[PDB]
């Protein structure tokens, strides 16, 4: 019943200021400690600070104080705001009560490229499927920023098998990754496979259909 | 200026043996137990195992189990699970009144060990559709292997390829131990209708010998 | 008064 969810982040310029929000539900706050905790893409978790929602009182880590502010608007919502951010400030920010109820996190990108919606390509089966075998198919999504983006297959009703890999970054700066799933061969000519691309950054939903050529 | 020193960095073991993790704090942590441990999969917040330097958090089981006090801790993980495939942290917190009130540990990846598993490799040619635009991405998987280790030739007309291909692994899987690859060659349109055989050569502990995927460009 | 956060759930401080 108790849950905590990030909002707020996105993409920011260099030099620039953002204010990530996190939301209570199922309870409200009662002298209880509201942290801020972040990871850097790969990286490990760091601390950022706590507040003590019945004081107001503050406490970050060294490296955190002057740029960072928590507050603490309501008996359900406690903010972190961040000045004269750096790419080194580019990172997943997750806020957490006493650091054991934890949100899924909200991902900050500190950069002045463009927000780019992906281009969505099948990656068909083979013709070469060894019919009492295993074919592959997928979906390539390429040529977008920033991160993330999600895929799901038959809208989510086929998850077994599947595979989606960490994004790669290419030399032009653009992020692009693949979709895979395995199925019987002998499936191919009868059902239908659909993958569902999300890149929420750029509004943009693709439902790509994968069928041999 | 809080310390916290995590060791070690990375750690594999077979599937019912144990692992131990270290951390060792600068200062003394506040009161003497107060520090915790965390599992952390991809694309995941961190999951609390043990707080107060030995309690287990709920539904954690008993072959997680953490000891020690003040400055020095351990984690130790018996019975390792293909689940417990993932990178462990420990936090501690700190008398905020004379120092800084909390640091997290570096981590420590757990790696799984299993049985040698060959990959089952395919190939696939770029889509009609994104070669109008100038560009073509032909994309070799290698899927479900164990360990790693693997090598990607991409060839062209038997023509060695360098430089124009990038790779991408999965996380070690939860439930199987195994890792699927994936390699993108990146050719422009012009480049890739200059060429009829594209093949994906795959060596692997796994095989036998090198495994070859290919096709020819049109049909 | 208060000196420390507490890991974990239970007491806060
Ligand atoms: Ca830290």
């Amino acid at each position: 019943q108790e849950q905590l969810e990030e909002s707020g982040g996105g993409l920011v310029q260099p030099e620039g200021s953002l204010t990530l929000t996190c939301k209570a539900s199922g309870f409200s706050f009662s002298a209880i400690a509201m942290c801020w905790v972040r990871q850097a893409p790969g990286k490990g978790l760091e601390w950022i600070g706590c507040i003590a929602t019945d004081t107001g009182s503050t406490y970050y880590a060294n490296w955190a104080k002057g740029r960072f502010t928590i507050s603490n608007p309501s008996s359900t919502t406690v903010t972190l705001q961040m000045t004269s951010l750096t790419a080194a400030d580019t990172a997943t920010y997750f806020c957490a009560r006493n650091f054991y109820l934890w949100g899924p996190g909200t991902l900050v990108t500190v950069s002045s490229a463009s927000t780019k919606g992906p281009s969505v390509f099948p990656l068909a089966p083979s013709s070469k499927s060894t019919s009492g075998g295993t074919a592959a198919l997928g979906c390539l999504v390429k040529d977008y920023f920033p991160e993330p983006v999600t895929v799901s297959w038959n809208s989510g009703a086929l998850t077994s098998g599947v595979h989606t890999f960490p994004a790669v970054l290419q030399s032009s700066g653009l992020y692009s990754l693949s979709s895979v799933v395995t199925v019987p061969s002998s499936s191919l000519g009868t059902q239908t496979y659909i993958c569902n691309v999300n890149h929420k950054p750029s509004n943009t939903k693709v439902d790509k259909k994968v069928e041999p050529k | 200026a809080q310390v916290l020193t995590q060791t070690p960095s990375s750690v594999s073991a077979a599937v019912g043996g144990t692992v131990t993790i270290k951390c060792q704090s600068s200062q003394s942590v506040y009161p003497n137990n107060n520090l915790g441990w965390y599992q952390q999969k991809p694309g995941q917040p961190p999951k609390l195992l043990i707080y107060e330097a030995s309690t287990l958090a709920s539904g954690v089981p008993s072959r997680f189990k953490g000891s020690g006090s003040g400055t020095q801790f351990t984690l130790t993980i018996s019975d390792l699970e293909c689940d417990d495939a993932a990178t462990y942290y420990c936090l501690g917190a700190y008398d905020f009144t004379v120092a800084e009130g909390a640091a997290f540990g570096g981590g420590t990846e757990v790696v799984v060990k299993r049985t040698v598993a060959a990959p089952s490799v395919f190939i696939f040619p770029p889509s009609d559709e994104q070669l109008k635009s100038g560009t073509a991405s032909v994309v070799c998987l290698l899927n479900n292997f164990y360990p790693r280790e693997a090598k990607v030739q991409w060839k062209v007309d038997n023509a060695l390829q360098s430089g124009n291909s990038q790779e991408s692994v999965t996380e070690q899987d939860s439930k199987d131990s195994t890792y699927s690859l994936s390699s993108t060659l990146t050719l422009s349109k012009a480049d890739y209708e200059k060429h009829k055989v594209y093949a994906c050569e795959v060596t692997h502990q796994g095989l036998s010998s090198p495994v070859t995927k290919s096709f020819n460009r049109g049909e | 008064t208060r000196k420390s956060i507490h890991i974990g759930p239970g007491r806060a401080f």
